[PDB]
RNA sequence: AGAACCUUACCUGGUCUUGACAUCCACGGAAGUUUUCAGAGAUGAGAAUGUGCCUUCGGGAACCGUGAGACAGGUGCUGCAUGGCUGUCGUCAGCUCGUGUUGUGAAAUGUUGGGUUAAGUCCCGCAACGAGCGCAACCCUUAUCCUUUGUUGCCAGCGGUCCGGCCGGGAACUCAAAGGAGACUGCCAGUGAUAAACUGGAGGAAGGUGGGGAUGACGUCAAGUCAUCAUGGCCCUUACGACCAGGGCUACACACGUGCUACAAUGGCGCAUACAAAGAGAAGCGACCUCGCGAGAGCAAGCGGACCUCAUAAAGUGCGUCGUAGUCCGGAUUGGAGUCUGCAACUCGACUCCAUGAAGUCGGAAUCGCUAGUAAUCGUGGAUCAGAAUGCCACGGUGAAUACGU
């Protein structure tokens, strides 16, 4: 099994991760380690004049984290409880067999 | 000495073109080498305004003035360009 | 500028010859940053100035240069109403630019179907003292040469 | 000249948010336009609870709304007749189960938003200007501010021209990035028309990202 | 534009330019007698010059 | 924006979404090749029939705020000038100046 | 016993390793005069050997991605120049007076705004 | 110009009110906003005043017409000089 | 940050009047759904079908239609009544206050002086003693190294191979991203007021603010915006409000500004062949296959993505040709023939093929940008967006010139 972690905080996601490869490692089963990925950065700029002045902007962003953990030889218990975690508000998972 | 009028809350009528393309074919005898040169017309209220601004050969020479009416406005201003101008070939004619 | 500009860069030598002169005379007839295409241009001429003085290339091209390179520039000043000009030394590195550079102006101005001929030719005529880079070069020693009074202002 | 939000370039360096989930594009300016509503509903009718600040979750097919105030008490009620009325009322727009819940404001003067307030609504029973202004400063460092400084602009004292003033007293530092200053405003609305407010309160310098 | 120029040198061509437009020594903005011993050399040469120009 | 025009655009969206099916496949025949001649010609005539406000390249994104037409941005919904005010109140999550 | 560098140079990364030999060379499954047509490219990617005479006493393999040719032929002068002070901590000091050991950090300057490029601003006439 | 798959663009109404013309032989001018009708072969010999913004004009439609836009004979600005 | 319709605020003509957009009240009728006709359409007149969910025996709850009037409505006016936001001098090094002292007083001192610095930067002096807003630092990014983790990324050593990281493996390396280490004038000479600093040297990936960004003092210009929004006042209310079709914003004797493409051989054309970065995608990105000279069409894998798709970088390079011509330079203009988006491309779209083949031979007076991965030059992506970039915002490739000096 493969849950992909997402969020916007790094700190947070970096909860997340450590909360899932301490239950993982609680049900018996090996966790093949958590592995980060490419952060997706979308920006846009904006005139921050109501009108006129062209050569008046800001730069913003918004930095996306990804997170992946793989489940090596899931436990039947595992399933269930992987499954039943209520996990911090403001990040995504997607567990999928 | 290439001209342009604009009208900010003015309407340029053939009276204030004629009236200030005149006025500003003196200023040519103050400094011969003028280039593209732009005026601006203005009513707020009650204040009448006008300013210009002149390319001239090696500068930029502005000034704006205030009449109660238009035209003592741009009376006003020739006044104020022609001062400039002097000062400014003075200091090249500078021997 | 008012204050001292701190860090010289670093030409590479040439490829081929290894010489630290010849990879400047490349930049400045390079062109849109076209290095190699340069690079070319600047060897053909050297073959074919090679081929008909044979007397090597980093030795030749050499010979077209000392016909060239200035000693005496003129320097403009403004002086009540008028602006004398008044004669300065060069410095070595500056007459290297220079005449490199007027090669390069004169081969340009030229007729001859290939750049690489029109600078072959140049730096051929070059070494018989004969083509506009060499004019040129004699005119502004002769301007300085004039006005030689005034060497010695300071102002 | 013009100056940044002094709240907007702290965001991540020494500041929270205040709405705090993740989406895909798909439903990213639904969730914002379903926010914007819930604020526009409870500002509205908590106006007389003395409201800071609405942070708001949405942890998962949901929404927990925690609201901060200085008067609980009112926001709650009668072992909390209102606060259940508020969360059927807000499951209404956010259009999902929804769920309520009540911070403290311990130092209401030293909160930028509240303080704000504070003066807009004297400024709206004809309350002198200079004396809104001057309690203001006072209150902030009696309770400790490192620093305050307040800001109000528009018709003054109902004059035909508009003006601009202001007290510090303390340190703000606006170009200083770990300062935790609280910044908030509030528009009065006199029949002058509009007088500004802006407050800027200094607690101290940080030193952790946390 | 990296870094400022020699202070010294700089010292002695302004004493030098004071000369040759004819400012009194004691105009000498340096008390730094280390600067002021380059100023008030140009300072001087100056004063040889002036006298072979018109 | 004028409430009007704010309007419009809501009778706008919901035609649109309500013959979309109609318009897809009375479209879908047309663009066949290998249909009837009968059949296109007629649809020609029976697509122009059926409402304009009812495309979807009618509607035009306004601000879900203010109403306003123009610098509209998708991922938010907002005018620039809205996308501003709230990020700098952090109303919208993650976003933030940035630098490099 | 190989011996290892890493190499940087603009947006090109060049790791390589080199062994005692005679003098070959490989990049990328390919030889020197194959991979790198410029002339340049080639001069740059030797001149650590030529300075250290090992040219044809060790035998060096390569592979760069990223960047062009400047870029890679640049980044591999380093991956060299990293190594064969690695082989031998002793060469360091004369390959560090070339100027081959520092990795060159100017990159190209972003875009910004009201410019048409990092630094060229659009033109306003007072003609 | 249209895609020569999807056939020759007309209005309905303006369509419909060419059989009645055709048919039920008339001999008076029809008014119409349809720029973008295409004239077919129907429409030889009756004219059409065809709206170019403020007013009606009348086309009599001829052979030379055929497949244009009604709207390309109604000129919409008007300019003598200067 | 993208006017065919829409947008749209304007014009012409056709309509509406408690109103297109709300709350309140009475009355009637579930809401929907499917049709014909007239009309440019708004709209008007018909026709079919339908009778729902808690309702405790009155139905309330929908959501629709008619009626009354408290009202709604206004991109109408004033930015010289305002809030909010923004340009500008200027990322210039300034601008001030408390107490003390001096002066009848406006004021002054501090903030001057000697040094120093990018810097009211720091030091030493001194009727000043202190403090605050700025400066710098804290933030992001880039340059080097280390730890942890290793798939969708990686392949050094092995073994196998359909020779394709392709396979078993490997966790080295590149890279991904969390956490750390690092640069401080710290170390060494010389100068200097036993200072502050300066100039040079060492090591080091980096040296003195390493490079780039973010960050804009008190104020100035009754600067800009009542058409983003809000809002004092004033004005309109069977019309300055509302609906619709067509047109207009794209008009052309002309003047000015900002760009693109050129005028050729450091080049045009044909064949062959290398090396990037950054970014986008959900009912969206759309391969492979078939069709077509081509724009495209049909069919339909994979991918919410370090995996799939956009999507083959170009300049470069080799081989050939053109041979200095208004040319095998340029590609404007116009005819013919198409494709695609879209109710719809006449006014007014983008693109394709065939034909056409203009001005232009490097630009008077004037005038602008730029000091290094910069200018120059070459390609790539994105926002807006049904379709509509030579603009805007981003990304790499190649890659100079010159600074004596004031
Ligand atoms: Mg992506
Ligand atoms: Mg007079
Ligand atoms: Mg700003
Ligand atoms: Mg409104
Ligand atoms: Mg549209
Ligand atoms: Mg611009
Ligand atoms: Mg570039
Ligand atoms: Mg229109
Ligand atoms: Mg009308
Ligand atoms: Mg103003
Ligand atoms: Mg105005
Ligand atoms: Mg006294
Ligand atoms: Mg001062
Ligand atoms: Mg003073
Ligand atoms: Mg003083
Ligand atoms: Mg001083
Ligand atoms: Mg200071
Ligand atoms: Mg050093
Ligand atoms: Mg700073
Ligand atoms: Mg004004
Ligand atoms: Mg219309
Ligand atoms: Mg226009
Ligand atoms: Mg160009
Ligand atoms: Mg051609
Ligand atoms: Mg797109
Ligand atoms: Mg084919
Ligand atoms: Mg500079
Ligand atoms: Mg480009």
């Amino acid at each position: 099994i493969r849950i992909r972690l997402k969020a916007f905080d790094h700190r947070l996601i970096d909860q997340a991760t450590a909360e899932i490869v301490e239950t993982a490692k609680r049900t018996g089963a090996q966790v093949r380690g958590p592995i980060p990925l490419p952060t997706r950065k979308e920006r846009f700029t904006v005139l921050i004049s109501p009108h006129v002045n062209k050569d008046a902007r800001d730069q913003y962003e918004i930095r996306t984290h990804l997170r992946l953990v793989d489940i090596v030889e899931p436990t039947e218990k595992t399933v269930d409880a992987l499954m039943r975690l209520d996990l911090a508000a403001g990040v995504d998972v997607q567990i999928s067999l | 000495m290439q001209l342009n009028i604009t009208g900010n809350n003015v309407e340029i009528t053939e009276a204030l073109r004629e009236f200030v393309t005149a006025k500003f074919a003196k200023l040519e005898q103050y400094f011969d080498r003028i280039n593209q040169v732009y005026v601006v017309l203005k009513v707020e209220k009650v204040t009448h305004t006008s300013d210009a601004t002149l390319h001239v050969n090696g500068g930029e020479i502005h000034a704006s003035a205030e009449g109660q009416d238009m035209y003592a406005a741009i009376d006003g201003l020739i006044d104020k360009l022609a001062r400039q101008l002097t000062k400014h070939k003075d200091k090249l004619k500078q021997h | 500028p008012r204050r001292r500009v701190i860090g010289q860069r670093k030409i590479l030598p040439d490829p081929k010859f290894g010489s630290e002169l010849l990879a400047k005379f490349v930049n400045i007839l390079m062109v849109d940053g076209k290095k190699s295409t340069a690079e070319s241009i600047v060897y053909s001429a050297l073959e074919t100035l090679a081929q008909r003085s044979g007397k090597s290339e980093l030795e030749a091209f050499e010979v077209a240069l000392e016909n060239v390179r200035p000693t005496v520039e003129v320097k403009s000043r403004r002086v009540g109403g008028s602006t004398y000009q008044v004669p300065v030394e060069v410095r070595p590195v500056r007459r290297n630019a220079l005449a490199m550079r007027w090669i390069v102006e004169a081969a340009r101005k030229r007729g001859d179907k290939s750049m690489a001929l029109r600078l072959a030719n140049e730096l051929s005529d070059a070494a018989e003292n004969k083509g506009t880079a060499v004019k040129k070069r004699e005119d502004v020693h002769r301007m300085a040469e004039a006005n030689k009074a005034f060497a010695h202002y300071r102002w | 000249g013009q100056k940044v939000h002094p709240n907007g370039i702290r965001l991540g360096i020494v500041k929270p948010w205040n709405s705090t989930w993740f989406a895909n594009t798909k439903e990213f300016a639904d969730n914002l336009d379903s926010d914007f509503k819930v604020r526009q509903y409870l500002t509205k009718e908590l106006a007389k609870a003395s409201v800071s600040r609405i942070v708001i979750e949405r942890p998962a097919k949901s929404i927990r709304v925690t609201i901060h105030t200085a008067r609980p008490g009112i926001v709650i009620g009668k072992k909390g007749e209102d606060v259940e009325k508020l969360r059927k009322v807000v499951a209404d727009i956010a259009g999902v189960p929804a769920q309520i819940n009540i911070a403290e404001v311990r130092k209401p003067e030293l909160d930028a938003k509240l303080v704000a307030d504070s003066i807009t609504s004297q400024l709206e029973r004809r309350v002198m200007f200079r004396r809104a202004m001057k309690r203001a400063v006072q209150n902030a460092m009696r309770l400790g501010a490192k620093g305050i400084k307040v800001e109000v602009s528009g018709r003054l004292g109902g004059a035909e021209i508009a003006r601009t003033e202001w007290y510090r007293e303390g340190r703000v530092p606006l170009h200083t990035l770990r300062a935790d200053i609280d910044y908030n405003t509030s528009e009065a609305h006199t029949t002058y028309g509009v007088i500004g407010v802006k407050v800027w309160i200094f607690k101290g310098e940080i030193l952790g990202g946390m | 534009k990296r870094q400022k120029r020699d202070r010294l040198e700089r010292a002695h061509q302004r004493g030098y330019q004071a000369g040759i437009a004819g400012r009194s020594k004691e105009m000498c903005p340096y008390q730094t007698l280390n600067q002021r011993s380059q100023w008030l050399g140009g300072w001087r040469e100056a004063m040889a010059d002036r006298v072979v120009m018109a | 924006a004028k409430q009007s025009m704010k309007a419009r655009e809501v009778k706008r969206v919901a035609l649109a979404d309500k013959y979309f099916a109609k318009r897809a496949e009375l479209k879908a025949i047309i663009s066949d090749v290998n249909a009837s001649d009968e059949d296109r010609w007629n649809a020609v005539l029976k697509l122009q029939t059926l409402p304009r406000d009812s495309s979807p390249s009618r509607q035009r994104n306004r601000c879900r705020q203010t109403g306003r037409p123009h610098g509209f941005l998708r991922k938010f919904g907002l005018s620039r000038i809205k996308v501003r005010e709230a990020a700098m109140r952090g109303e919208i999550p993650g976003l933030k100046k940035a630098s490099w | 016993n190989q011996y290892y560098g890493t190499g940087r140079r603009k947006s090109s990364a060049a790791r390589v390793f080199i062994k005692p030999g005679n003098g070959k060379i490989v990049i990328n499954q390919r030889s020197l005069e194959q991979y790198f047509g410029r002339e340049t490219a080639r001069m740059v990617v030797r001149q650590p050997l030529e300075l250290v005479d090992m040219v044809e006493k060790l035998d060096l393999y390569i592979t760069v991605k990223g960047g062009g040719i400047s870029g890679q032929a640049g980044a591999i002068r380093h991956g060299i120049t990293r190594a064969l002070m690695e082989y031998d901590e002793s060469l360091r000091s004369e390959l560090r007076k070339a100027g081959f050991v520092t990795r060159d950090a100017r990159q190209v300057e972003r875009k910004k705004v009201g410019l048409r490029k990092a630094r060229r601003r659009p033109q306003f006439s007072k003609r | 110009p249209r895609s020569l798959k999807k056939g020759p663009f007309i209005d309905l109404h303006l369509l419909k009110k060419v059989e009645k013309a055709v048919e039920s032989g008339d001999k008076k001018p029809l008014r119409t906003w349809s720029r973008r009708s295409t004239i077919f072969p129907n429409m030889i010999g009756l004219t059409i005043a065809v709206h170019n913004g403020r007013q009606h004009v009348p086309v009599f439609v001829t052979d030379e017409m055929v497949g244009h836009k009604l709207g390309e004979f109604a000129p919409t600005r008007t300019y003598r000089g200067h």
